[PDB]
């Protein structure tokens, strides 16, 4: 797990680390780097065109089009991330590492996608974005994990991305908080991950303040440790409180 | 100057691509022994 820091292109220490790792991870290391790199007819990889919202859309329409493009980018499996993303930072110095990510155009993880999904909303104030921290147990060691909450006409779902395809984007068709949550957390156990704890930050301002940075736990949850009855309790009282800008 | 790192920009781009092409079908395979 490193992050690019060197900005683009990629300087040659990190450009170097990022081969042998997965020259490391992969069964035919060392025969599958020498494959791609300086390989002299690779295909120069399209460049998708970033969404942008349209009266003549649906808002559900332009949603998945926001998530399509993401998926398009592609979760990055390399080893690498490739877009520093330091998480107490301004969202106005954010919003530019988002834009800088539509232009280089690469893979992205789950943080990076939060941004994305925050930069590509901002300025239609029917949706409420706000993030969802999930820190999880697997055979011995913690993970962590963030997505995009959204609300919307009275409706929750979300945004993300994720190395599994039912921990990231969920439709506007739930009608609480909690049944967003305990949808994650019926999909973790599909892979033997324990929820520890469930994060939820503010919403996330459509014109923040100059220096207003994201939220991120607002609400904290020791979720393993509570019953479900008071798991829910907690997320309804809280979703209650956010709907009301108490 | 901001030419020679424009092309070297994409030369990694496309590196990048073939990369995670690559690394995205070994956690499919890892992740099918997993459900198997």
């Amino acid at each position: 797990f490193h992050v690019n820091k060197s900005g683009f292109p990629i300087d040659s220490h990190t450009w170097e680390r990022m081969w042998m790792h997965v020259a490391k991870v992969h069964p035919k290391g060392g025969e599958m780097v020498g494959a791609i790199r300086n390989a002299a007819f690779l295909a120069k990889p399209s460049i998708p065109q970033v969404p942008n919202y349209r009266l003549s859309m649906t808002i559900p329409d332009w949603l998945q089009a926001i998530q399509n493009y993401m998926k398009t980018l592609q979760y990055n499996h390399t080893g690498t991330q490739f877009f520093e993303i330091r998480k107490m930072r301004p969202l106005s110095g954010l919003m530019e590492t988002a834009k800088e990510m539509t232009r280089e155009s690469l893979p992205i993880k789950c943080l990076e996608a939060v941004i994305l999904g925050i930069y590509l909303t901002n300025g239609q104030p029917s949706i409420e974005r706000f993030p969802i921290s999930f820190k999880t147990y697997f055979s011995g060691n913690y993970f962590h994990h963030v997505v995009l909450g959204i609300y919307c006409n009275g409706r929750y779902g979300s945004l993300g991305m994720s190395r599994r395809a039912e921990l990231m984007d969920k439709p506007l068709t739930f009608r609480t908080l909690s049944d967003l949550i305990f949808d994650f957390e019926d999909s973790y156990k599909k892979y033997l991950h324990t929820v520890k704890k469930v994060k939820i930050g503010l919403y996330v301002p459509h014109e923040p303040h100059s220096f207003q940075p994201i939220e991120w736990k607002q609400l904290v949850l020791n979720v393993s440790k509570m019953l479900r009855a008071d798991i829910r309790k907690e997320l309804e009282k809280y979703a209650r409180d956010m709907r009301m800008k108490i | 100057q901001k030419s020679a790192q424009q092309e070297l920009k994409q030369r990694q781009r496309a590196e990048i691509y073939a990369l995670n092409r690559v690394m995205t079908e070994l956690e499919q395979q890892q992740f099918d022994e997993f459900c198997k």
